């Protein structure tokens, strides 16, 4: 579970080996957020309170946990999960908040406390135009980022209003994933794995014998991609 | 006890007892009598091995998990070329490595234990 | 019903053979033919008509004068008795003790079947200057001294012990110690203060001799 | 996913909570002492400043 | 070169195919379970065995392909640094990463890394590095290698302290053991723990491994190599070996001496067989007879053609005198004499084996002066190899 | 095994009947406390043919056991043997009936004549009623080892033999099992070696254990050092641990 959070082969040798750990690059720590807006959102969208919940005549109900506190049950977990994810990607909910859904355990957990370690990740969405899953970030965003990176050195006019990392987070192209959320997502090692699923299957091709031999593209249900 | 007998009155469960004179086992509550014939030979069942075909909760949203691997095994009933497979959920070394295939079209669970 | 009877007969025969071997190794007179007796004529000469084992199999030692009397002039006669009742109480060993007293035997060996009481154990060390030894059939099924890891143990006389102490210029406490409850010590019937010579094979020298004193 | 890291956040929060609890105890003792006559907080917080600075340092 | 890497890749692919076939067989419940273990343990053992065999085969192929001018290979032959496993991991393939003696455990829920699917038992997902250091490592195998290295570092860090404490305790336990002037080892209290040091009274630094020729071999070979009869002709002695040839035949004293020596030799063989059930012949012994006889052959130039000067009586008497001259206890009473006699039984057996009359008269052809020099050197070395009293 | 029956797989398998096969819990699948006041009749149609064959005496409570195919090999299809073992272990007024390997569904019927009394007796029959074997033994694995037995012609040759490896330490009772060699039985635990053997045997076992410990790194240690260590550890009549409770509790000087 230390992948992308703490640096491997960094701990000092001796009696502190494996105890003194250093944070990896592109790793942040949440500061904490009040969960009251999330509770109000859950109640408004339709969520049975725990007071009137009975386990009988309701075997498909999924328990909802906020900051480790059981608040009620939900009969339609998938739509609630989609709505919460859309709200988080739109900036309505703080990106530091982590929401995890357990399909088999029928549990939905939301954490808004502090001390959690998260790292940014790319977002993969289905593209009907290309007929296969593709990254939500395209060449236009890269061009805008490069233009705003080259603009500050020489100054200039308003340009694109300083398209920055906050703009990427607001647009939903990049989202924060902590250790808990990594338990129910599929991550592609490189964007080159987001090719068509067939990828010219059963077609022999020549490769460089001096290059690394790798195995990938075995799954077509990718949800995230590593930045690097 | 495969099933638990609950008193119709109140909500406590029923102790086992024998009528002696009638030579018939009867279940009786303690808050109230609630005497009935208790026509059930089952008094106690003990289990020692894992149940065959334990599978899991197999909720209707089992196909929405992106981490579940997919295969092309033929569905016995609907003859679909798509499904999701997972191993047994028992948490010890006694279980085998059999795979349970779940079709996302007809929600039918079929195993690969050809034997 | 035949399996248990055959198992008991075989165990009793093995225990009898081990007892005979122990008596022979202790320095008494036991013929080599009696040591290795076949099961068929053992059952013919013992047990009963129906095949039930019989515990009326007792022997008396002789203390041969060839080497045993010469080495230890104060060696008497030994009586070995097998208890018939399963669990030995206090009365049965009382009869055994007064039978030993009437027959003035120097040494007596009792072999119980399953268990023995603490009061029974307390009764045992009360006959001076004689000695009473208690053994278990389960422990006597297999001879310990026949194992490949058990070297030869030879008891040393008083003169030999004195000569060894004088030659090596050692005290009694300046010797390796062996517990009185050691299986080999019980096999040899070692007393307190006796010295036993141990000969074992070595990978650096062909032979090596070591001495231990019973404490 | 079941462990948290304590930055210069809740640690300083706990330190300040303990210091402020000591402050509340001291000022309550002073207020109880001053029931006879007069009540001035200008000098009652010299020890407040001393404790707040000293504990943190 | 290209063909070697192609062969390595083919071997790795074949191993992966075998692993996949094993997984498919196990998933269908068609794989029998070895007695004493469950299906999972047997499956894991088969997988790790296949992976290790593939890695070893690839490493052997890479080592074979390397030429004699290779610097790493040249260092390997010299033995100064490097090994076969280093060449394998550096050129052909890295071994399967293991933590706590098993493959990479499922840190996540039925997954090793978030980039894999659930219930994936393929070797790549469980920590098999099919690449090499020269080729480079993918991120997953890089993480697995980092985990293995961390486990190794933690193991050494714990082990150094544990062995240090163990060494301190062991030193404290035996810090007062003395070898005294009576060739007995005693503690501070004077209690005797060993009546003779090492059961032989020999210094550790003056012992060399030697082979006993009597224990090994067959009965016919032993008789041919040792039995000599001056009356019959089956094992007769060549008269040209010694100057007294054609005259020792028909004698009775020489014949009885020879058969007494043969009886002693077969008794020694029986004793050695009883002592060593496995029949091992290479055992450490104080004095190296072979070096002494080789030196005595190099000096006092042996013609290898002229008849020898030694007689049977001279050889037998010299051997007996050498046996009697070995002192390790120097006592007068019966007990010390017996201890000295039985503390040199192995050395006496070796000396009898290496100084037989037939061996001297056929292979180690020496003269009377050479034989006397050999005996004196053996006695001096044996007396100088005794443990000095007062050693800790 | 015995020297005569050394390379005999069948003899090794027969001797392997010393592992404690545990109670019926190792072979049963379920247990029932079915109530039936009728002694000679039962409500279960399956348990009727055996009652017909069979037919302070009436038992209103009935207890049933169901086994599986694991008894065919581990228990060598001991159909009546388990019933006889239950009879001897319980006795008193315990009415137990076992199917004679005839019906596919094997039922071990049990009854007792004088509902909580059935539970305790069933629990006791579940864990501490041994059928066959030696206690403190749970896994025996057969191996084919090679021994350098001298040839009749004089040379030394490798003679393969069957060796039984056990995961338990009960050598006090294992040595009494017929068909094995009591003069060659070895245990890696030297603590209980001198319980049945002598102190010298314990010292030899300890030396062998130490030599096996220093065997894998490839380092060679002279015999004198290890012999001295094991002699110091066994100077008295028992094991003397290298700790504060072992060699420390001696008569040496207080300062040292
Ligand atoms: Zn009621
Ligand atoms: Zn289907």
């Amino acid at each position: 579970t230390h992948w992308g959070l703490v640096c491997p082969a960094e701990t000092p040798e001796g009696q502190a080996c494996g105890l003194v750990k250093n944070l990896s690059l592109m790793s942040c720590i949440s500061v904490g957020t009040d969960p009251m807006p999330i509770i109000t959102f859950l109640s408004e969208w339709g969520m049975e309170p725990l007071e009137d919940y009975v386990p009988h005549q309701s075997p498909d109900a999924t328990r909802v946990f906020v900051n480790g506190v059981w608040h009620g049950v939900h009969r339609n977990p998938a739509r609630l999960m989609e709505t919460l994810r859309t709200l988080r990607r739109k900036g309505d909910i703080n990106p530091e908040v982590s929401m995890i859904r357990d399909i088999r355990e029928k549990e939905l957990k939301i954490f808004t406390d502090a001390g959690r370690v998260y790292r940014p990740l790319f977002i993969v969405e289905d593209d009907e135009s290309l007929g296969h899953k593709e990254l939500k970030v395209r060449k236009g965003h890269i061009a805008k980022l490069m233009a705003t990176e080259y603009q500050d050195i020489e100054g200039g006019f308003e340009d694109v209003e300083e398209y920055t990392w906050s703009s990427l987070l607001n647009e939903g192209l990049v989202e924060y994933i902590d250790a808990e959320e990594e338990e129910s997502i599929l991550i592609a090692m490189q964007p080159e794995d987001l090719e068509p699923a067939e990828a010219n299957e059963e077609n022999d091709l020549d490769v460089d014998p001096a290059k690394r031999i790798r195995v990938s593209h075995h799954a077509t249900t990718f949800t995230h991609c590593e930045i690097h | 006890m495969t099933t638990f007998r609950f008193c119709r009155d109140c909500n406590n469960m029923l102790y086992p007892r024998e009528d002696k004179e009638n030579n018939r086992l009867l279940f009786e509550c303690r808050t109230c009598s609630y005497v009935e014939e208790a026509g059930s030979p089952l008094v106690y069942r003990h289990e020692l091995i894992t149940n065959i075909g334990e599978t899991a909760g197999v909720v209707q949203d089992i196909g929405s998990d992106p981490t579940l691997p997919r295969s092309d095994r033929e569905c016995p009933k609907c003859h679909s070329r798509e499904n999701v497979f997972f191993q047994s959920q028992q948490r010890r070394k006694d279980t085998s490595m059999v795979l349970f295939f779940v079709c996302l079209s007809c929600s039918h669970i079929f195993t690969s234990d050809q034997k | 019903m035949d399996q248990e009877n055959e198992r008991n007969i075989s165990r009793l025969w093995r225990a009898f053979r081990t007892v005979k071997e122990m008596v022979k190794d202790r320095g008494y007179f036991i013929t080599q033919e009696e040591v290795e007796l076949p099961l068929e004529d053992f059952k013919a000469k013992y047990c009963d008509s129906m095949g039930r084992p019989q515990r009326k199999m007792m022997s008396f030692q002789a203390n041969p004068t060839e080497e045993s009397i010469s080495k230890f002039p104060d060696m008497g006669s030994l009586w070995v008795e097998f208890c018939d009742e399963p669990s030995v109480g206090v009365k049965t060993m009382k009869t055994f003790v007064i039978h030993i007293q009437e027959k003035n035997f120097q040494t007596g060996i009792f072999v119980y079947q399953n268990n023995i009481t603490p009061s029974a154990m307390k009764l045992v060390p009360s006959i001076p200057p004689a000695t009473i030894e208690t053994f278990n059939e389960a422990a006597l099924v297999v001879n310990i001294t026949h194992h490949e890891l058990v070297p030869k143990h030879i008891r040393l006389s008083s003169d030999e012990k004195r000569e060894l102490l004088k030659r090596y210029r050692l005290k009694e406490s300046q010797l390796p110690r062996i517990q009185r409850a050691d299986p080999v010590a019980l096999y040899l019937g070692l007393k307190r203060g006796e010295v036993v010579k141990i000969i074992r094979k070595s990978e650096t020298s062909g032979r090596y001799a070591s001495y231990r004193i019973c404490m | 996913g079941k462990k948290r890291l304590d930055l210069a956040g809740p640690l300083l929060a706990q330190l300040f909570k303990t210091l402020f609890k000591k402050l509340t105890k001291d000022i309550f003792r002073y207020m109880q002492r001053t029931v006879e006559e007069a009540h001035d907080f200008n000098m009652k917080l010299a020890i407040n400043a001393k404790t707040i600075t000293s504990g943190l340092k | 070169d290209g063909p070697t890497m192609r062969e390595i890749t083919e071997t790795i692919a074949e191993a992966k195919k075998k692993v996949l076939d094993v997984t498919k067989e196990a998933q269908a419940n068609l794989l029998t379970a070895k007695h004493g273990m469950t299906l999972r343990e047997s499956f894991e053992d088969n997988v790790v065995r296949f992976l290790n065999e593939a890695r070893d085969k690839a490493g052997r192929l890479a080592e074979v392909n390397l030429k004699d001018l290779n610097n790493v290979k040249q260092m390997v032959m010299a033995g100064s640094k490097g090994s076969f496993i280093n060449i394998a991991q550096m050129s052909a393939c890295v071994g399967q990463q293991s933590v706590e003696g098993k493959r990479i455990a499922f840190g996540f829920v039925d997954r090793t890394l978030p980039h894999f699917s659930k219930d994936d038992y393929s070797p790549e997902s469980k920590g098999f590095v099919e690449n090499s250091y020269l080729r480079g490592l993918t991120p997953q195998e890089f993480f697995f290698h980092a985990m293995g290295g961390r486990e190794g570092l933690i193991d050494t860090a714990v082990k150094t302290a544990e062995t240090g404490y163990i060494q301190r305790r062991l030193v404290k336990a035996l810090e007062d053991i003395m070898v005294h002037y009576d060739n007995t080892t005693r503690n501070s209290l004077g209690n005797v723990i060993q009546f003779i040091y090492g059961e032989d009274g020999m210094d550790a630094a003056h012992i060399e491994k030697q082979s006993l020729d009597t224990i090994g071999g067959s009965d016919a070979a032993f008789e041919k190599r040792y039995r000599v009869d001056l009356l019959n002709t089956d094992h007769t002695l060549d008269p040209s070996l010694l100057e007294s040839g054609s005259e020792i035949l028909g004698d009775l004293k020489l014949q009885v001496l020879l058969d007494e020596e043969y009886k002693q030799l077969v008794k020694d063989r029986k004793f050695l067989r009883e002592v060593f059930v496995d029949g091992e012949a290479n055992w450490p012994l104080p004095v190296n007879i072979r070096r002494i006889i080789q030196n005595a052959q190099q000096t006092f130039h042996i013609d290898h053609t002229k008849p020898s000067d030694l007689t049977i009586k001279d050889i037998v008497l010299g051997v007996k005198d050498l046996q009697e001259n070995l002192l390790v206890l120097r006592g007068k009473n019966e007990i010390i004499q017996n201890a000295q006699r039985d503390a040199v039984t192995l050395f006496c057996c070796l000396l009898r084996s290496r100084l037989a009359t037939r061996r001297v008269l056929q292979e180690y052809r020496l003269t009377k002066q050479a034989f006397d020099w050999v005996l004196s050197n053996i006695e001096a070395q044996f007396l100088r190899s005794v443990v000095h009293p007062g050693e800790m | 095994l015995e020297p005569g029956h050394a390379a005999d797989q069948e003899q090794a398998k027969l001797i392997r009947s010393a592992i404690e096969h545990t109670t019926l819990k190792s072979v049963t699948i379920a247990s029932e406390i079915y109530y039936d006041p009728d002694p000679r009749s039962t409500v279960i149609p399956e348990d009727e043919e055996i009652i017909q064959l069979h037919f302070d005496q009436q038992s209103p409570w009935l207890l049933r056991l169901e086994l599986d195919r694991a008894a065919m090999n581990d228990k060598d299809l001991t159909m009546g043997q388990v019933g006889e073992r239950i009879k001897q272990t319980f006795k008193n007024d315990l009415f137990v009936i076992w199917s004679e390997d005839n019906d596919e569904k094997l039922i071990i019927r049990c009854r007792v004549v004088r509902d909580h009394m059935l539970k305790k007796i069933e629990n006791t029959m579940l864990e501490n009623i041994t059928l066959r074997g030696v206690e403190n033994i749970e896994r025996v694995v057969m191996m084919k080892y090679d021994r350098k037995v001298p040839s009749p012609t004089g040379e030394y040759v490798k003679e393969p033999e069957w060796v039984l490896e056990t995961d338990g330490v009960n050598l006090s009772e294992v040595m009494t099992v017929p068909g094995i060699d009591p003069t060659r039985i070895y245990t890696n635990s030297f603590i209980d070696i001198m319980e049945v053997l002598g102190i010298e045997a314990g010292r030899a076992a300890l030396y062998k254990e130490v030599y096996n410990v220093i065997a894998s790194d490839g380092s060679y240690v002279n015999y004198r050092h290890m012999a001295l260590l094991v002699d110091v550890m066994t100077t008295q009549g028992g094991l003397t641990s290298v700790t504060r409770h072992g060699f420390n509790r001696s008569n040496t000087g207080a300062l040292m």
